[PDB]
Formats: C-alpha cells, sequence, structure tokens
C-alpha cells in the first residue's frame, strides 16, 4: 500500500526576459476509441413473464400496459442505436472511391485505406480493431437448431432465446460502416477539408499539409523544407498504431466493456427467472400443476409482479446506458466534423 | 380476439388475433390502425390443441382399506408411520364407504391430488378426540401439537380425519405434560417416569361421550415432489406422444406446454426432468419409454411484421429472425397455423436477409434511401399498383476525386445558403397529485 | 409538415406518457376490481385492505415508472437545451470556426426564431460553387530562392502563373507583396520557375 | 441467546376465568382485566380440551414466549352453532346484537 504519485516533479525556468523556442518537432499519431452504439436488445414481455402458458397470460392482461410500455421503451433504444451510427458515420454521403495510389507526397495511407487484395473491404487497421474486441458470450445469433443439444450445450444465450430475449442486428452492416470510413479517409487524402464544406476540391496532399501547418502557426516553408522527415514520422507513427493494436488488448477496453455490460445485463435478466419472489416455486407450471386457480393465482401474482419488476429494472438500466452511448455518439459525431472534416483550434 | 366497443358499448369492430400477421400486429399494438414501420409481434399464431399425457404404468391400487380401515389406530403418543409406494392413489374408492369431516392439504390443492404423482408418501395414523383435530396443522399449539404429534412448518401433505366413536371404544393415551415440546414428527413412547408412575393421560372413548370428546381417526399423508421417479400416481390414462407440434403435456403430473422432440441429453438414472439456468424445463424423461424428450417454447424465436400504414394497405411482410427460409415452415408451426398465415410461410417473395428470412416483400436490385429499416443493410418500401419491396439501402452517391500532385480545384462562385436547424428546449411541466391518482 | 418533427415528437411522447398513466388506473393488478369503491363497498376492512394493497402497490409502481421515464426524457431535453444555448452563443452571438456546428458550409451568421418548446436557427453559410481545375505549385523559384504564397495558392490558367485566395478564384500578379521568400529553392519538391514582380 | 423477562411468578387465574361456576348470558358478557401473572396455559391441557382456539395478530404457538402490556378476558355462553360469529367481520345474531 502506497500514496499515489500525482505526476512527475518538474519546474519551469521562468525569467522576465527568457523564452524557450522549439527547434524541432514530432509528428504524433494518437488513437481515440469511442463507443457509438450498443446491442439492440428486445424482449417478448409475455414470453419472459408467462413463459408460454395461457393461465398466466390471462392473468398478465390484468396488469395492463406494463408490457407494451416496456417494449415501447426498448424499441426507442433500438432505433436510437441506428441514429447514433448514421450521425457519426454517413455525415458525407458522397462515396468517394478509394484512390488507386495510396502514397501522397510520401505519406503512406495504405494501412488506413482498404486494400483490394483482401476479400473484406476494411482497412488493415480496421481488421485489427475488429479482431481485438471479442463477443465473449459467442455473440447471440444462435441458429435455429443450435439450442437443442446435450447437457453441455446449455448456454445462457439459449436461456435468453427461450425466454423471449433477443438482439436485433444493426441497420448498417460493418461493410457499410467501413465504406463510409473509406470514403472519409479518401476525401481527406485527396480533397482535404473542402468536401466537408461543399463539393470536394482536389488539392496536392503536401500542399494540404502546408495549409494545416499554417493553421498551427508553423510557416508553410517548414513543411516543404522537411517534407521527407515529416512524411517518415507520419509513416512510422501509423506503424506504431499497427504494432500496438496487433499486440495490446486493452486499447479498445472502452468498447469491450460496452459489450460486457450489456451481456451481463441480459444474463442477470434470464437468471432472475429462477427466483421464487416468495412464491412456492420459481416454476410456473409447478404452481399450476400443484395448486388450483383459487390459490394458484396468489402464487402466480407473486411471480408476475417479481418478474415484471425485474424487467422494469432492466429497461431502466438500458435507458440509462443508452443515454450515455448517445452522448458518446454525439461527441464522436462532433469529432468527425471538427477533427476529420476540418482542423480544430480546440485544445 | 380484440374487440372495439362503441360509446354506446356495442361492438363495432373485431380482430381475430390468430388470423394473419396483420391481425397479430394489430393485437400486439392494441390498436386497429397502425402506422408504417416494422414491429415485433407477440405470438398469437399458435396454441396447443392436444394433450400429451404420460404417466408410469403402475397399476396396483393404493392400500386405502388397510390404512384407513385398520382394526384399530394407534394412541396419539405412539402414532405409527408407514411408507406408501408403487400404487395408484384413486381415493374416490372411499366415496362409497366413508365421509371425512376433515380433509385439508398443504402445498397441494386437494382437487389436484387425482392427477399429481408423488416421489414419497408416508401415512401417519393415530386416534384423538374430535376437538383436537384442530391441532393437527402447522403452527398449532395444544396437548397434541406440543407433546404428541407435531407437524413441521414446511409441511406438504394432507390431514384427513373422521369420527369413529362406534369403532374405537376403549382406552387410548396421550401425553399431557412434557419438559419440552416435541420436534416435528418426533415420537416419545416413554410410559413411566423416573419413579414409576405413568406420564400418560387416558382418553375414555365411548359412543356415549359428548361429540367433542368422541374418537376421530386421523391419517396424515406427507408428500414429496422431487426430481426423482414417481412412486404414487393419480389414475390418469396415458396418451401417445405428439412430437414436433405445440401441445399441452403432462409428464408425471408435471404439466406444461411446448414442443416435444427427441434429445441428446444424458440424464442421471433417477432424473425425471431437466432445467436450464432460467428454470425453464427444457427436457423430461418419458415415463413410458424412459427416453429423454426436449421441450422447446411454442413461441420460440423472434417474428416481426412489416407494414405500410393500414391506412395505405393491408399488405404486410414478415421477418423470421435468424431463421433460414427453408426452416420457416417448421420454426413456425405452419401446419397448426391458419391458411392465411401459412401464406407467409412459403412461396415467391422469400428473401434471406442476414437479419433473417423476409417473406412477402419482393427483392429489388435497385438500391434506394432507407424507408422502413429491416436490418443488416436491408430496407423496405411500399413501392410501384404497389407492393412491398425490399432492397439494400444506398449509402450515398458514387463519386471520385480527380487527385493529382499538381492539380487544384478553386471555387469560381458561391451560394449563400440559409439552413434551418430545429432544436427542442422544453417539455410539458407535468405534475401529479399522488394521493388523488392512487387513492 | 415534417420540418418540426423533433418538436412534435416531444409533444407526442409526453402526451402518450400521460394517457398510458390514466389508462393504467383501469388495471386490477390482481385485485378483484380496478375500482377502489367497488372493493370498499363489497368487502370488510379485514380483507378489503388486502385487495386495496394490491391496487396501491400496482398504481404506485405505475407512477414510479412514469416519473423514471420523465427523468430520462428530461435529461435528454436538457442536453438539447444546453446544445441550443451553446449554438445561441457561438452561432448567433458570434461566428463559429467549428466545421459543422452552425450548419453546412462556412458559417456567416445565424438567426434564432422561437418555436413551441424549441428554437429554430436560420444558419447562414457561404457555399463555394462552380469550381475549376488549375495547375498549382507549392512555391516559385525566382532567382535561386523560394517564394511561397503569403495567403492563397499559386495557380496557372495554362498560360500564366498567379496567386489566388483559396475559396474564390481571383488571380493576382505574383508580387513580393503577395509572397514571402524562405530559403534556397532546391529543397522545395515541386518548385517551379516564374518571375516575382517587385513594385 | 440473552433471554430476559420480568420475574413475575403468580400463575394466571385460568381456573377462575375458565372454570367459573357459570358464564354470563351473551347479551351480558363480562369483561375482566388479567394482570401481573404468568400465562402458562399448558396447565389446562390436563383438564380441558378447546374445540376453538383462534388468534388474531398473534400466532397461538407464540403465546408461550410473548409478554402483554394488557389482557382482558370476555366471557359469555352461546350455542356451538354461533361460535363462528365471534370473529372480526362476522355477522349474525351474536355479532350484530350481542357481542
Ligand atoms: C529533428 O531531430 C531528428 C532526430 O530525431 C533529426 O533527424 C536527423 O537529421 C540528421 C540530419 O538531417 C540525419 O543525419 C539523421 O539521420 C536524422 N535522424 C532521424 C532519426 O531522422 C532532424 O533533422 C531534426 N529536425 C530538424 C528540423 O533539425
Ligand atoms: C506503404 O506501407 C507498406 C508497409 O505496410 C509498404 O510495404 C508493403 O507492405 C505490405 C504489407 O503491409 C507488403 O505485403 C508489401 O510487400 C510491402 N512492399 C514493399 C515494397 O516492401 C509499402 O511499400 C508502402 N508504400 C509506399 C509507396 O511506400
Ligand atoms: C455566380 O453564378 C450566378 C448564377 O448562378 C451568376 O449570376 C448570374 O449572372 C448573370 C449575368 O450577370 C445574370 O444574367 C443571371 O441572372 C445571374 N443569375 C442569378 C440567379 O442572379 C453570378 O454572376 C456568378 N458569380 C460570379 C462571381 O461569377
Ligand atoms: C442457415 O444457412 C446457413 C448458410 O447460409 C447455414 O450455415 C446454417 O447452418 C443454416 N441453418 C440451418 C438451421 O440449417
Ligand atoms: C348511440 O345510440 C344512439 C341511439 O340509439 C344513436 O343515435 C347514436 O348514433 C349511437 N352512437 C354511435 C356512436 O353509434
Ligand atoms: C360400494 O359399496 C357396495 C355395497 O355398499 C359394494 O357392493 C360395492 O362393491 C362398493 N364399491 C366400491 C367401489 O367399493
Ligand atoms: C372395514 O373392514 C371391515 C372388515 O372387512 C368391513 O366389515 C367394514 O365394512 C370396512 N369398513 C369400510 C368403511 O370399508
Ligand atoms: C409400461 O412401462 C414400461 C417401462 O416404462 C414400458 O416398457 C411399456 O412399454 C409401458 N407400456 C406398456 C403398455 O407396457
Ligand atoms: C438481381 O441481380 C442478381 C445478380 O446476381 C440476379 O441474379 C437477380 O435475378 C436480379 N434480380 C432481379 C429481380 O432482376
Ligand atoms: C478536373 O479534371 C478531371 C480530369 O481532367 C475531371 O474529371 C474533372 O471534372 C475536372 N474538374 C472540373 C471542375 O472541371
Ligand atoms: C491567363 O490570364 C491572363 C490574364 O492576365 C490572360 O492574358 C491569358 O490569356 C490567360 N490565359 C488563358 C489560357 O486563359
Ligand atoms: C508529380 O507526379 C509526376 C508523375 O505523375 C512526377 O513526374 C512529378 O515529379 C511529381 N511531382 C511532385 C511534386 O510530386
Ligand atoms: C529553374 O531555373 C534554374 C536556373 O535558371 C535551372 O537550373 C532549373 O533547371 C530551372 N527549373 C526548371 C524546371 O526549368
Ligand atoms: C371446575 O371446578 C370444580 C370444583 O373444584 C371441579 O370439580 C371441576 O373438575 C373443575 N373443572 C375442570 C375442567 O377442571
Ligand atoms: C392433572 O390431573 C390430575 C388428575 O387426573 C391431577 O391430580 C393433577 O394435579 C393435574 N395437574 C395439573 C397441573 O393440573
Amino acid at each position: 500500500a502506497y500514496t499515489m504519485s500525482l505526476g512527475a516533479e518538474n519546474s519551469i525556468a521562468y525569467a522576465n526576459n527568457s523564452i524557450a523556442i522549439p527547434t524541432n518537432f514530432s509528428i504524433s499519431v494518437t488513437t481515440e476509441v469511442m463507443p457509438v452504439s450498443m446491442a439492440k436488445t428486445s424482449v417478448d414481455c409475455t414470453m419472459y413473464i408467462c413463459g408460454d402458458s395461457q393461465e398466466c397470460s390471462n392473468l398478465l392482461l390484468q396488469y395492463g400496459s406494463f408490457c407494451t410500455q416496456l417494449n415501447r421503451a426498448l424499441t426507442g433504444i433500438a432505433i436510437e442505436q441506428d441514429k447514433n451510427t448514421q450521425e457519426v458515420f454517413a455525415q458525407v454521403k458522397q462515396m468517394y472511391k478509394t484512390p488507386a495510389i495510396k502514397d501522397f507526397g510520401g505519406f503512406n495511407f495504405s494501412q488506413i485505406l482498404p486494400d483490394p487484395s483482401k476479400p473484406t473491404k476494411r482497412s488493415f487497421i480496421e481488421d485489427l480493431l475488429f479482431n481485438k474486441v471479442t463477443l465473449a458470450d459467442a455473440g447471440f445469433m444462435k441458429q435455429y437448431g443450435e439450442c437443442l443439444g446435450d447437457i453441455s450445450a446449455r448456454d445462457l444465450i439459449c436461456a435468453q432465446k427461450f425466454n423471449g430475449l433477443t438482439v436485433l442486428p444493426p441497420l448498417l452492416t460493418d461493410e457499410m460502416i467501413a465504406a463510409y470510413t473509406a470514403a472519409l479517409v479518401s476525401g481527406t487524402a485527396t480533397a482535404g477539408w473542402t468536401f466537408g464544406a461543399g463539393a470536394a476540391l482536389q488539392i496536392p496532399f503536401a500542399m494540404q499539409m502546408a495549409y494545416r501547418f499554417n493553421g498551427i502557426g508553423v510557416t508553410q516553408n517548414v513543411l516543404y523544407e522537411n517534407q521527407k522527415q515529416i512524411a517518415n514520422q507520419f509513416n512510422k507513427a501509423i506503424s506504431q498504431i499497427q504494432e500496438s493494436l496487433t499486440t495490446t488488448s486493452t486499447a479498445l477496453g472502452k468498447l469491450q466493456d460496452v459489450v460486457n455490460q450489456n451481456a451481463q445485463a441480459l444474463n442477470t435478466l434470464v437468471k432472475q427467472l429462477s427466483s421464487n419472489f416468495g412464491a412456492i416455486s420459481s416454476v410456473l407450471n409447478d404452481i399450476l400443476s400443484r395448486l388450483d386457480k383459487v390459490e394458484a393465482e396468489v402464487q402466480i401474482d407473486r411471480l408476475i409482479t417479481g418478474r415484471l419488476q425485474s424487467l422494469q429494472t432492466y429497461v431502466t438500466q438500458q435507458l440509462i446506458r443508452a443515454a450515455e452511448i448517445r452522448a458518446s455518439a454525439n461527441l464522436a459525431a462532433t469529432k468527425m466534423s471538427e477533427c476529420v472534416l476540418g482542423q480544430s483550434k480546440r485544445v | 380476439f380484440m374487440l372495439k366497443f362503441n360509446e354506446n358499448g356495442t361492438i363495432t369492430d373485431a380482430v381475430d388475433c390468430s388470423q394473419d400477421p396483420l391481425s397479430e400486429l394489430k393485437c400486439t399494438l392494441k390498436s386497429f390502425n397502425v402506422e408504417k414501420g416494422i414491429y415485433q409481434t407477440s405470438n398469437f399464431r399458435v396454441s396447443p390443441t392436444q394433450e400429451v399425457v404420460r404417466f408410469p404404468n403402475i397399476t396396483n391400487l393404493c392400500p386405502f382399506d388397510k390404512v384407513f380401515n385398520a382394526t384399530r389406530f394407534p394412541s396419539v403418543y405412539a402414532w405409527e408411520r408407514t411408507k406408501i409406494s408403487d400404487c395408484v392413489a384413486d381415493y374416490t374408492v372411499l366415496y362409497n364407504s366413508t365421509s371425512f369431516s376433515t380433509f385439508k392439504c398443504y402445498g397441494v390443492s386437494p382437487s389436484k391430488l387425482i392427477d399429481l404423482c408423488f416421489t414419497s408418501v408416508y401415512a401417519d395414523t393415530f386416534l384423538i378426540r374430535s376437538s383436537e383435530v384442530r391441532q393437527v396443522a402447522p403452527g398449532q399449539t395444544g396437548v397434541i401439537a406440543d407433546y404428541n404429534y407435531k407437524l413441521p412448518d414446511d409441511f406438504t401433505g394432507c390431514v384427513i380425519a373422521w369420527n369413529t366413536a362406534k369403532q374405537d371404544a376403549g382406552n387410548y393415551y396421550y401425553r399431557s405434560h412434557r419438559k419440552t415440546k416435541l420436534k416435528p414428527f418426533e415420537r416419545d413412547l416413554s410410559n413411566s417416569d423416573e419413579n414409576g408412575v405413568r406420564t400418560l393421560s387416558t382418553y375414555d372413548f365411548n359412543p356415549n361421550v359428548p361429540i367433542e370428546y368422541q374418537a376421530t381417526r386421523v391419517v396424515v399423508l406427507s408428500f414429496e415432489l422431487l426430481n426423482a421417479p414417481a412412486t404414487v400416481c393419480g389414475p390418469k390414462l396415458s396418451t401417445q406422444l405428439v412430437k414436433n407440434q405445440c401441445v399441452n403435456f403432462n409428464f408425471n403430473g408435471l404439466k406444461g406446454t411446448g414442443v416435444l422432440t427427441d434429445s441428446s441429453k444424458r440424464f442421471q438414472s433417477f432424473q425425471q426432468f431437466g432445467r436450464d439456468a432460467s428454470d425453464f424445463t427444457d427436457s423430461v424423461r418419458d415415463p413410458q419409454t424412459l427416453e429423454i424428450l426436449d421441450i422447446s417454447p411454442c413461441s420460440f424465436g423472434g417474428v416481426s411484421v412489416i407494414t405500410p400504414g393500414t391506412n395505405a394497405s393491408s399488405e404486410v411482410a414478415v421477418l423470421y429472425q435468424d431463421v433460414n427460409c427453408t426452416d420457416v415452415p417448421t420454426a413456425i408451426h405452419a401446419d397448426q397455423l391458419t391458411p392465411a398465415w401459412r401464406v407467409y410461410s412459403t412461396g415467391v417473395n422469400v428473401f434471406q436477409t442476414q437479419a433473417g428470412c423476409l417473406i412477402g416483400a419482393e427483392h429489388v436490385n435497385a438500391s434506394y434511401e432507407c424507408d422502413i429499416p429491416i436490418g443488416a443493410g436491408i430496407c423496405a418500401s411500399y413501392h410501384t399498383q404497389k407492393s412491398i419491396v425490399a432492397y439494400t439501402m444506398s449509402l450515398g452517391a458514387e463519386n471520385s476525386i480527380a487527385y493529382a500532385n499538381n492539380s487544384i480545384a478553386i471555387p469560381t462562385n458561391f451560394s449563400i445558403s440559409v439552413t434551418t436547424e430545429v432544436m427542442p428546449v422544453s417539455m410539458a411541466k407535468t405534475s401529479v397529485d399522488c394521493t388523488m391518482y392512487i387513492c | 409538415s415534417t420540418a418540426l418533427g423533433k418538436l412534435q415528437d416531444v409533444v407526442n411522447q409526453n402526451a402518450q406518457a400521460l394517457n398510458t398513466l390514466v389508462k393504467q388506473l383501469s388495471s386490477n393488478f390482481g385485485a378483484i376490481s380496478s375500482v377502489l369503491n367497488d372493493i370498499l363497498s363489497r368487502l370488510d376492512k379485514v380483507e378489503a385492505e388486502v385487495q386495496i394493497d394490491r391496487l396501491i402497490t400496482g398504481r404506485l409502481q405505475s407512477l414510479q415508472t412514469y416519473v423514471t421515464q420523465q427523468l430520462i426524457r428530461a435529461a435528454e431535453i436538457r442536453a438539447s437545451a444546453n446544445l441550443a444555448a451553446t449554438k445561441m452563443s457561438e452561432c448567433v452571438l458570434g461566428q463559429s470556426k467549428r466545421v459543422d456546428f452552425c450548419g453546412k458550409g462556412y458559417h456567416l451568421m445565424s438567426f434564432p426564431q422561437a418555436a413551441p418548446h424549441g428554437v429554430v436557427f436560420l444558419h447562414v453559410t457561404y457555399v463555394p460553387s462552380q469550381e475549376r481545375n488549375f495547375t498549382t505549385a507549392p512555391a516559385i523559384c525566382h532567382e535561386g530562392k523560394a517564394y511561397f504564397p503569403r495567403e492563397g495558392v499559386f495557380v496557372s490558367n495554362g498560360t500564366s502563373w498567379f496567386i489566388t485566395q483559396r475559396n474564390f478564384y481571383s488571380p493576382q500578379i505574383i508580387t513580393t507583396d503577395n509572397t514571402f521568400v524562405a530559403g534556397n529553392c532546391d529543397v522545395v519538391i515541386g518548385i517551379i520557375n516564374n518571375t516575382v514582380y517587385d513594385p
């Protein structure tokens, strides 16, 4: 046990007549990871609560619109996940095809553009990102026959499907997302910022970087006078991204934990069906087998209200988490416009 | 059915919710008119029409005569326990011969006894005066409950008693005092104390005594309903199996509904049913063949109905989520469906989307802007006659930039643009009088 | 009609939430009746209170649901109101360099207009149009030393080299006023030879 | 378990309350206060069997280890048919017009 270090100890050699001027520079490439969407969860509220039984379903009608109101909430979450994706990507709906030459002024975009030798039209970097996040529960999409196996084939995802819990697929497939990012990097490589304001105007890439140096307040000559250095520093920095993404799993933790949180929530929701909630049994057919309506209904009501309470908890948690994902998607959409479609003075 | 009631309270419209996918949509949305969209739809397609009842073929009738009509019962201090096993509990044979002034059951309804099966039964028997049968219940107190025969709080079973003042004349004993109460189903046969005088009081039973003092026989049946072989069953006859259909079933008194199939499951030698982490009973041992059947939900898998507005058309399309188009007629139990739904099982206008099989929308190779979002790149629209068409959505216009290392495009003109951005700032300031709403 | 859909759906969502809350009073929640006086008329307190408790708990649960949805929706409206307040400061009370913040194109102005439960911004933007291809060079070499554009870019109309501002073609004579000189012209890749006029 | 109870020791007057020479007519039911005594009701097990023993707000099995801040005993004679009317929420000639 120890006290935290707040930071490195440092001092500034202040004097009323002294200044430090940088004599050199480093081109730095930095990775920012942002969540944009979450799993479009869906619930058959009758199948979850009453588990395919008429007696319970006829009791559940006496609770009114609770189920309809929960489904209305979750479909609101689901539609919002597609909105989030189409607000971050799809800001530019000119599908600028990837240029045939991936080197501009010495800057080697080949790792961040698609490669036509591969079967999947991702960039090389995007292939690393799609490998480095894992859908640790095998990621839903359980095929029609797959839940009818031996004992060892039992699976919380089959327990989910049998109890009415499902994940809808996103509207944009990954090939469509990769097509937008390919178009966005292609416009930046060949038309700079202009295609964010209007029609894309081609400009030579070094000449575009020279304007970007002026935006920083480094004189235009300092680019051309060092263009091979600057391009090499850029190329090496991109390679360091590729090396870190191939080696290191923690980089995308902000996305893996969105997967983990939503997987865990669905797992607790199915497991809550094993609770009695003070009924004689957690099992609905066991009550209906063993008790007659005059007193079964008292036991069923304990299950209905407890199960129904467990759904309302889950939907509230999803509404909370969805608001956080929306805020991240709104921020990511702002960074697309301001960092990709332009140059930002915002420190 | 969903029924629309007029202000005069006459029915003016109705939807048969099982009829077709539009009817299921209307019933799912609790509404007779539906806006354009795609909606998750609750299963009204299928309901069980059959019972699959299967019970062990044990045929020996339970020993009601030997247990109830024994020549004499025990003194309550010396109550006797017997195991009842491998028999059919057709208790209706008694209706001809006795009437019980108490028949009271715990954890089981008495009307259910005729179609349950029990993994264990023990009958306890003793004689007490009629006023004391009151005390033979969980949580009771009194000379019987304290010092002669205690039921547990977790008791499941039935207490049965009848007057026998004509039969059970004589002397019978009960413990009036003890230094500590009995534990549940404890017995204490000690007659003499340390010095030799008896610790037991005597019932004097005669038909001449007042009713409250007259002898009643009591039988206490204690039950178990474990995940173990059935030992006593009600008289139910067994039916044939009906696999691959949504049915009601009853295996050893475990009722339910679902789809039965063969299964790969290894059960334990004693095990009668299996449950997943949700306690959903996913398998059962057939008591007739000892084969293990899988139980699937009748409603299993997601279904969604795609519609223009019902103001626009009564045409719909159905998405069978994660189902392959050749499996739809079996994932949906299309043999059990109406003809109007079975149209949406098969035929032309089936299209395998990565979201699932889409049926009833014709696939079109022209891409358009997304109208109704089906998923995984597919959208649908009500499109020119009109029909529901399904297509891959267009991401944007095809374009290319004429890049060269020495070419630049400069704007020669400009447009002043005025753009409208609409932003919500407020919502209605709702308020609730919580007492007026609730009470 | 669709232009204000973002306002109409705030109205619609809040109307629908109140309508479902009144309709929820029609539920029994497993009581013998949804109607409170019907229970109290028909049952004695010893056992009416068991039925009344089922109504109280289910009704109170329905309020807790409604209030939770309102807290969620109010957090969303607050984020929209904070963003609208930021656009008032940055797009109305100034001019914003933030690329897509005050509408598409380069922001000139915007005007706020009141709307029910909302604001409408009329964003005014310059959109460049009718672009034309030009040959261009990073620098001019005049007398062994490299001249760079002071602002804009060097372009030629085929015959002649000019300096123009980048967002509107207005060619100027390349003058020691329009340009700064920095270093010998060997280093600049793509350097070209042209006169620089000296007034 | 730390069990601590007041050290009152006088046994409650079960014989005088229950085995009185006669009970009141139900219209003239009599109330008596019971106080400063130990309610070891098991002394009755030897001598009297009760065809009704029904408790409200307390389980009868818990009577042996509770203490009460007041006790009153109401006593009256009725026909056995009518004892069902001696309960909360009952009706009938007793519940309406006698007790
Ligand atoms: C900034 O520092 C780098 C070294 O980190 C300098 O790069 C070296 O430059 C000399 C002469 O140009 C070469 O001989 C070395 O091989 C270079 N090394 C590397 C790693 O590039 C660079 O010149 C410095 N920049 C400026 C403007 O002086
Ligand atoms: C751009 O970067 C790549 C390195 O990623 C350069 O080298 C090629 O890299 C791929 C793997 O990424 C190999 O399969 C090729 O064989 C490599 N080619 C060579 C010649 O080494 C690529 O050359 C770079 N482009 C430019 C124009 O420098
Ligand atoms: C920009 O384009 C507009 C047309 O879109 C030009 O305006 C036209 O100019 C001619 C001659 O002056 C008129 O006859 C037309 O009526 C004008 N059109 C409109 C809509 O007013 C304008 O001259 C161009 N600007 C520049 C700087 O070239
Ligand atoms: C559905 O089709 C895919 C091939 O497109 C196949 O991999 C999968 O196993 C099929 N599902 C079933 C249940 O046969
Ligand atoms: C209700 O009944 C009255 C009288 O029969 C009739 O005039 C009125 O039109 C009815 N209302 C509706 C909505 O049909
Ligand atoms: C019912 O009792 C009659 C005589 O009282 C007897 O003949 C008959 O066999 C009895 N039936 C059963 C089922 O015990
Ligand atoms: C009990 O058994 C005796 C002897 O067989 C018989 O006479 C009597 O009728 C039986 N009682 C009942 C209720 O069956
Ligand atoms: C009775 O049970 C046995 C064992 O479970 C089985 O072999 C037999 O087929 C069943 N039915 C008949 C009619 O024998
Ligand atoms: C759409 O294009 C595919 C090409 O793979 C073709 O097979 C199919 O017949 C086309 N559909 C129509 C309706 O023309
Ligand atoms: C610029 O040149 C390319 C090829 O010469 C051409 O495709 C493009 O349309 C030109 N742009 C303009 C604005 O004329
Ligand atoms: C280029 O512009 C100059 C204007 O000073 C003009 O004299 C020359 O002819 C132009 N050339 C072409 C090809 O337009
Ligand atoms: C531009 O490209 C041409 C070949 O297309 C080449 O000859 C020339 O040296 C290049 N110049 C620059 C500045 O990239
Ligand atoms: C520019 O001028 C210098 C000196 O006159 C000459 O050496 C060089 O080759 C020229 N460049 C071109 C491209 O003509
Ligand atoms: C009531 O008191 C009388 C007189 O002492 C006694 O004979 C009788 O047995 C008592 N009753 C009971 C039930 O103890
Ligand atoms: C119990 O009854 C006996 C007589 O049967 C009597 O002698 C004894 O005192 C009684 N005990 C109590 C505690 O009343």
